[PDB]
């Protein structure tokens, strides 16, 4: 109980801190948001 | 009101509402993220 106890407040401390943990669920947004701002950018372009 | 454009031979379909930014006096139009006509100078007065 001491031990278990200490090892779930540490999860706590990283995940305050250290955001790149969840950085594989901002890829698929990243992803996503290319992906919206693309149809954007070829509105412009003159297609010959 | 839901209306048809012709500004200076220039062609569209939108609503008029008021811009609450600050243009350049010589300003024609100005484009968007898309590069079409969002903002459009009046013709016979200063508005835009």
């Amino acid at each position: 109980a001491n031990q278990f106890n200490s090892a779930i407040g540490k999860i706590q401390d990283s995940l305050s801190s250290t955001a790149s943990a969840l950085g594989k669920l901002q890829d698929v947004v990243n992803h996503n948001a290319q992906a919206l701002n693309t149809l954007v950018k070829q509105l412009s372009s003159k297609f010959g | 009101k839901c209306v048809n454009f012709n500004f200076n031979g220039l062609k569209g379909t939108g609503v008029l509402t008021e811009s609450n930014k600050k243009f350049l006096p010589f300003q024609q139009f100005g484009r968007d993220i898309a590069d079409t006509t969002d903002a459009v100078r009046d013709p016979q007065t200063l508005e835009i």
